[PDB]
């Protein structure tokens, strides 16, 4: 039951550096314990101790130590770490990247208090993401489909529409009910209207929540606005066996929060000086997506990242490639052509599609559709690159087919507009009218019976 | 950067310790 | 004119279906408050006056 | 059709903040039934601190529950002018049950120089010898301090246990 | 002496500990009053310096500190065999069960493997009181699984004479099963045995590697072979498919037993495995059975404590030793290496120990070579004779998808086979991604004195595949600059057989029945054929330009379309409908017909 | 109050018996009061990252510390100054000194003193009165243009004691005083405030009212909205003084706020010559866009946290200026300059570069600045809207 035995108030600082304070005499620190701050100007702050050692206490502080002072700051240590209060009630409402509310409600009446961490689900205990979600995207539903209890980022390029995807997605999305999470880090404020303004015109708001930290809150917030949208998830979908969809906004602002931390600390680098732990520290967020045993719940997660410099080798990209179930990406190729979504399909893959794809889940057909899609719009990219060199006069009659696949595939396939929805079984016969462009014998990606069956039709 | 920022901070307990030593 | 004939008419549902929750909210609140009234003041009241688990000697 | 598709958009919008609105009162009157049952455990307080038989045991609990919090050779211990007489006899019973369960000796000294304002329904708060590490047992910190933690129990108890927390994961 | 320390300081994985005085660098401890289970990694005076397996949120100064006296270890015994472990070997089938909950307790006591469990032991009938008895002797059989038999055997450092062996029955872990005596000293043993991870289980002598470790995948097979007791890695940026084939490896290959270890790898790879695998079956003595029950799975996820990937590798290569010792052609998947490398990365930015490269200690380059010099062919220890092996299969995942990162650079030092996988295969759904110019295998010329006994034509045609391939990437240097238009005829059959064989031998689409697995020999048939056509085709050109009758390579595409179709179509001939001389008929179908074809050219 | 130096390395300043200082507090070091700020605490002691050259300070010098962080003044003056980076007026540096050179340890403050301004008390107030953080109390007329609103801090608030009649006071004059929770505070046409703090406002708002900078190109082709955050490619051969002028001589705001930050020393000359020679027509009168303007200016060689601070100073003026009810565009000039001063903060700090060599937070220094743009309903009474626009420069 609850901690009863009163807490301690110290003002025992013995040094301030950079976002640390250091607090001494401190009995029995407790590792990763929160402690609440009170500055000498009254100002109420907020930290949790990410090193202990005898009598002293590394307080690193969730809102910056400006005005920190060396006699007069108070410390209460509250013997416990940072716990979420988390309840039903916390859809229809927005909070800060820190959990308090800012939809200027009352405070959340907790029906329990969640690590702010989760635990790792047992291995035994997750039960395989196979059930198709439907975006309504072709790009995403055709080649790059979603399973039920998936992780699945969109990398973008910086300043492509993926705010609108995103949006569309949490928009459109569905099976073959869906609450919804949404977190962003570093989010300007246009844009984090943006996304409260589509929840609101699209009407669900009694079934989503959002945690805002925007790009004047203070960096160190971002560390815990993720794991307080996923807490928030753990206990709709695992406690009251919700569907939700976790949208990450903005996982590069997060990164920079762990870059600044790092670098602040003093901690080992990896590429690019982000902390060397960076991939479990992004683990620890992503991992938290999936099904479990013997709960109807189910957290899907849809990161999203602006690649910095467009470089896909980035770290911020690259350790979440290894982590997520495959990638969504988005390309200035498609953009300043207009041809929203910009969604390039060959950089894009899904880990869980393989399963999620097959019979009465989708058409029979759809693994080798997109297989042979993938084929055709590679090739095409190929010869449009030998093209720019030598003209058409070097090119075959075959690789100019390729060519014209490219331009019809991008203008029906990948083309759709912001509230068009297209299901699976609609975009498969778009996806076989493309494929039709070639004769039967050249799509070597298919099995005969397949092409004997659709081909014709 | 980081290697050098090590050694100087090895070098920065070494002379501390070294002082602390002499009281 | 037919949007704000809407706006009107969903602000009276809304208000009714707000009347009713606050009225059970105050119902079952009441149903409950002295059984835990009565057990906010016990547990604040029974001390236990106990040494950090890690002390020593 | 354009200005149609606005008007049916602001529609939208206006029942998404008639709903929002309904949805923010009916939280803030939880919330503020929830306030009125901590305001009432307050007052109950100050009831039993009025009888000095019930609220000597408090304090004899509260100044130990301090000490074993702080452990240091040296303490003071505030508590207002009215408290004064049952807080002397509860740290000089204190001293002997700190020294049997920790050992060593303590000096304790209840603060005649600076007492906590009268305002405060009651209990103690006690300090180092050189003030700069305090614990807080007053009656209100105590009550916010599991109040705050109950608040789940106070919660499924004021308005029912919610249906659909088919697990505990 | 205190039999606890207590805890000093607290930092991510590291905790420091007070009265530590007395107590071995690489000793098993359990930290905090939850017993959070760790090992010492520095002694720094009465102070040491720990490594903690499990979160350490909530870790106070002050909590106790137990020694153990003991290093880090695996019980070995029945009850593994299609079984999962945690990366410090506590079973996840029975946490669940105890638990009832979705995760992972902190701080779990689970006994490693079942001890109400009772197994059937059969005794090995030779042994009697008064048998003299060696480590690695086998004193029985278990009936474990219905694939696998467990042969017990005394523990390597054990030495003794038979003084009491338990007769035929059922027994549990708790049972002696085995008594000891040696220099007026007796040993109890039952049939499960600790073993310290980080120690080598010793061999009679590690001898050389001339079998072909068989795989479901064409190119891993044919053109770039890995060996029973081989050291291989997989360096591949994510997204290229080094997972793909380290299930290929474990679903479809010819090693007695696979232990499989997602060493920091997402969590639905470990349930995809634990799915999966006791659906799919493999067949004994015509009789169907689950893969599962010779698989053995080391979970430690992506978002587990980073310490418990060391531990994760060690406990998963000790398993592999053990059933090696069993006489096993053993397999190990190494789902990932460099999250095992910035496990060591982390602790040593907390030690403050310099960094080497990347932020890596030092001691990586040893660390993963220590690793990998588990594997062997060996001679196993103990009366009976044995040979066995464990094959070790590193999927070294390098941070940007470059090969010149550190875990790479120092494991291509080490490993006798490279499957380089490339993302730009990979982007294009070329799988599997590996890239036949950057790969090798050392291999080569140990196997070949076994392709000698089985298919003789097989190192003739290997040969072949290589000068095509490396002839194209050679013309592909000029095809870049100037376009398809200058090449001789010779060269244009050259670019478009290495697209055949590129598209039709090295592609492999491991999700459909007629690719996911490919016996070796529809492998060599397939190749046969292709290089069979490059050979015939080669011929008929450099024939007749000699004269006004020149063969052209058009004209050979126009003439043999449906050659290059049947050709093409190869692949999907079904391994469980189409039978092994059926699929050869076919292919000498295809001989034929490109035979009579070219005569009609001639 | 005092305290004194310990020790001296380059521009970094240790001092003792500092308990009392705070993170980023600005303090005072040396008998000539060199400026730097608190980097560390570490007991009664504290390292302060000097601004200026510490060539010449000594162990026990005096440590005099400043109560506040880095901080702008506000209120009537602001008008027509060329501020440095750190808010010491250049124009009262020239005039007090007579010399050509900033002397080091400047201690001249940023609003002229006993320039006895008009000013009038909000014709509303009273005795007793409620007054609440962006309250207008009064105005000080101190150009034709700019109707300088006096208002109260977005921190105080309480019942009004005492408001100062119709006449003539300056900045240290004493304007307002209020009484809360039985403590009064006594106020002037003054105010400070935090630099890197952004100043509360009742709701950050779209942004949604054309900034017309009276060329075809730009307001045709890429419009800018008043509140909007833009950049421009600053180099030799770029005609950026056809845009900045335009925008200084032309544009639909209120207040124009121009920052170097650390352009080169004669190319800020250009400038600053430039500016008071730009006049603008307002009324069917012709007038020096120099009553609509303040310069924040930064040569190279100016202080590293000169530099660095300026594009805060800048920012926190016109904030300043927004919450007033204006339409303000900051132009700031150099901001590739401006993280060079970033990046040297950072050097001699030792934290561990990131991306080319820049600190791990530049992307957090740079968003939370461009995100103090916008248009607001500001603090208090008359319900005002007001918007800083920001042009950020930069040299790729
Ligand atoms: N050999 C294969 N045959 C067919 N498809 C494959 C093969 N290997 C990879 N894929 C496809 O590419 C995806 C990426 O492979 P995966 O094993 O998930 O990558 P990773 O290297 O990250 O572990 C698969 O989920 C599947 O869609």
């Amino acid at each position: 039951n609850y901690l009863s035995q009163p807490r301690l108030t110290y003002k025992t600082v013995s040094g301030v550096n950079g976002p640390l304070v250091i607090l001494d005499h401190v009995k029995f620190p407790r590792y990763a314990e929160i402690v609440h701050l009170t500055l000498p100007d009254g100002t109420k702050r907020s930290g949790q101790v990410l090193e202990v050692s005898g009598s002293k206490a590394v307080v690193q502080v969730f809102e910056g130590t400006s005005g920190i002072d060396a006699k007069k700051t108070s410390c209460e240590f509250t013997g416990d770490i940072l716990r979420t209060p988390v309840s039903e009630d916390m859809l229809g409402r927005v909070f800060n990247g820190s959990g308090k509310p800012i939809d200027r409600g009352p405070v959340v009446l907790a029906e329990d208090f969640l690590d702010i961490m989760g635990q790792p689900i047992n291995p035994q205990c997750r039960i395989y993401p196979e059930e198709m979600i439907q975006t309504g995207i072709s790009a995403i539903d055709g080649m790059n489909s979603i399973a039920r209890g998936q992780k699945i980022p969109i990398f973008s390029a910086a300043g492509l529409p993926h705010n609108e995807i995103a949006a569309q997605i949490c928009r459109q999305a569905g099976l073959v009910n869906f609450a919804i999470v949404f977190a962003a880090m570093g989010v300007n404020m246009e844009t984090a209207r943006f996304f409260k303004s589509d929840f609101e015109e699209n009407g669900s708001m009694d079934n989503v929540c959002l945690f805002l930290n925007l790009a004047n809150d203070p960096t160190i917030e971002r560390i815990i606005t993720p794991r307080l949208a996923l807490t928030t998830a753990e206990f709709l979908a695992y406690q009251c066996e919700k569907h939700v969809l976790v949208i990450l906004t903005d996982m590069s602002s997060y990164a920079e929060a762990l870059r600044e931390v790092s670098a602040a600390r003093e901690e080992v680098p990896g590429r690019r000086g982000f902390p060397g732990y960076m991939y479990t520290d992004l683990a620890t967020i992503y991992e938290r997506a999936g099904r479990v045993e013997g709960r109807n719940g189910s957290i899907t997660q849809i990161p999203i990242l602006t690649m910095p410099n467009d470089d896909i080798t980035h770290p911020i990209p690259d350790l979440t490639g290894y982590i997520t179930e495959g990638q969504i990406y988005v390309d200035r190729q498609l953009h300043n052509r207009q041809i929203y979504p910009p969604i390039n399909v060959l950089p894009s893959l899904s880990r869980l599609m393989k399963s999620a794809i097959g019979e009465g889940m989708t058409r029979k057909d759809h693994a080798d559709v997109s297989n042979q899609l993938y084929a055709c719009y590679a090739i095409g990219k190929d010869v449009q690159a030998m093209k720019a060199v030598v003209g058409e006069e070097a090119l075959t009659s075959d690789d100019l087919l390729y060519l014209e696949f490219l331009q019809k595939f991008e203008k029906n396939f990948i083309t759709q507009g912001p509230y068009e929805n297209r299901t699976v079984y609609e975009t498969l016969d778009i996806g076989w009218q493309l494929l039709r462009i070639f004769p039967k014998e050249m799509l070597k990606r298919i099995p005969q019976s397949t092409l004997s069956e659709f081909y014709p039709r | 950067f980081y290697r050098l920022k090590k050694i100087q901070e090895k070098k920065k307990i070494i002379k501390e310790k070294s002082e602390k030593d002499l009281e | 004119a037919a949007a704000l004939g809407s706006h009107g008419s969903c602000s009276s549902e809304v208000e009714k279906e707000t009347q009713e929750k606050m009225t059970i909210l105050q119902n079952y609140f009441e149903q409950n408050r002295d059984e835990v009234l009565d057990n906010l003041l016990a547990f604040v009241c029974d001390i236990r006056p106990e040494i950090h688990e890690n002390y020593r000697i | 059709e354009k200005k149609e598709k606005q008007i049916e958009q602001q529609k939208k919008i206006q029942m998404s903040n008639l709903m929002n609105q309904a949805r923010l009162k009916v939280l803030r009157a939880r919330d503020d039934l929830i306030t009125d049952l901590l305001n009432e455990a307050k007052q109950r307080l100050s009831k039993v601190v009025k009888d000095t038989t019930r609220y000597q045991v408090l304090l004899d609990g509260l100044v130990l529950q301090g000490l074993y919090q702080l452990l240091e050779p040296r303490m003071i211990v505030r508590c207002r002018k009215q408290d004064f007489p049952l807080v002397k006899a509860a740290v000089q019973k204190a001293i002997p049950m700190y020294k049997i369960a920790t050992k060593k000796d303590v000096d304790v000294q209840i603060d005649l120089e600076a007492y906590l304002p009268e305002d405060i329904a009651g209990g103690v708060e006690i300090y180092n010898g050189d003030r700069k590490i305090k614990v807080s047992n007053t009656l209100e910190s105590r009550l916010d301090l599991i109040a705050q933690q109950m608040m789940p129990e106070v919660r499924g108890a004021l308005f029912g246990a919610n249906a659909n927390r088919k697990f505990l994961d | 002496e205190s039999t606890f320390g207590y805890v000093h300081g607290v930092s991510g994985p590291v905790v420091t500990a007070c009265d530590m005085a007395g107590a071995a660098m690489y000793e098993l401890v359990r930290v905090g009053h939850s017993e959070l289970v760790g090992e010492i990694i520095r002694l720094e005076g009465d102070m040491a310096t720990i490594q903690v397996y499990e979160e350490t949120s909530g870790v106070s100064v002050g909590d106790p500190v137990l020694r153990t006296g003991k290093p880090l270890s695996v019980e070995l015994g029945p009850g593994i065999m299609g079984a999962i472990f945690d990366g410090i070997q506590r079973p996840l089938s029975d946490i669940s069960s105890q638990t009832q909950s979705i995760y992972i307790p902190r701080g779990v006591n689970v006994s490693a493997l079942s001890r109400d469990i009772k197994w059937e032991f059969i005794p090995s009938k030779n042994l009697r009181v008064g048998s003299h008895i060696t480590g690695g002797d086998i004193y029985g059989i278990v009936n474990e699984n219905s694939l696998i038999k467990h042969k017990i055997m005394l523990p390597p450092r054990s030495r003794g004479s038979v003084t009491y062996i338990a007769p035929p029955g059922n027994y549990d872990a708790s049972d002696v099963v085995l008594e000891l005596e040696f220099e007026g000293v007796k040993e109890k043993l039952s049939m499960v045995q600790v073993w310290p991870v980080r120690q080598v289980r010793p061999v009679t002598e590690k001898l050389p590697a001339n079998h072909p470790l068989l795989t479901g995948q064409r190119v891993l097979d044919a053109l770039f072979p890995c060996v029973q007791g081989g050291t291989t890695a997989i360096p591949g940026a994510f997204g290229c498919g080094k997972t793909v084939i380290s299930q290929s490896l474990s679903k479809y290959s010819n090693s007695d037993v696979i232990i499989y270890v997602g060493c920091g790898e997402r969590g639905n790879e470990m349930s995809e495995v634990l799915r999966d695998f006791p659906e799919l079956t493999m067949e004994v003595d015509g009789k169907v059975e689950s893969i599962m029950k010779r698989t053995a799975l080391v979970a430690n996820t992506s978002n587990m404590p980073v310490a418990a990937r060391e531990a994760s590798i060690y406990t998963g290569i000790t398993l592999s030793e053990y059933f090696r010792d069993m006489g096993y052609h053993v397999s190990m998947m190494a789902d990932s290496t460099s999250r095992w490398a910035e496990a060591l990365r982390e602790i040593s930015g907390r030690l403050a120990e310099m960094p080497a490269d990347s932020g890596y200690p030092a001691y990586l380059g040893a660390r993963l070579a220590s690793f990998y010099e588990r594997a062997g062919r060996v001679k196993c220890l103990g009366n009976p004779e044995r040979e066995g092996s464990v094959s070790i299969v590193g999927a070294v995942s390098p941070p940007g998808g470059d090969f010149s990162d550190p875990v790479t650079s120092a494991t291509l030092g080490i490993v006798q086979v490279f499957w380089g996988l490339d993302k730009k295969l990979a982007q294009r759904k070329h799988f599997p991604s590996v890239n036949w110019l950057i790969s090798y295998s050392k291999y080569m010329r140990a196997l070949d004195e076994y392709y000698d006994k089985h298919f003789t034509e097989f190192v003739p045609l290997r040969t072949k595949a290589k000068e095509i391939l490396q002839e194209e990437e050679d013309l592909a240097e000029i095809v870049q600059l100037v376009g398809k238009a200058s090449l001789a005829e010779t060269d244009k059959i050259t670019l478009e057989v290495a697209k055949l064989i590129k598209d039709d031998f090295l592609q492999q689409n491991g999700y459909t029945p007629y690719d996911r697995f490919c016996p070796f020999y529809k492998t060599v048939g397939m190749l046969s054929n292709m290089i069979s056509f490059y050979d015939m085709a080669r011929r008929a050109v450099e024939t007749t330009a000699q004269s006004d009758n020149k063969i052209t390579w058009s004209i050979i595409r126009e003439h043999m379309g449906e050659i290059l179709y049947k050709l093409s179509s190869m692949k999907f001939k079904d391994p469980v409908k189409d039978g092994e001389a059926k699929i050869k008929a076919d292919y000498a179908q295809l001989l034929e017909d490109m035979q009579n074809a070219f005569r009609s050219l001639e």
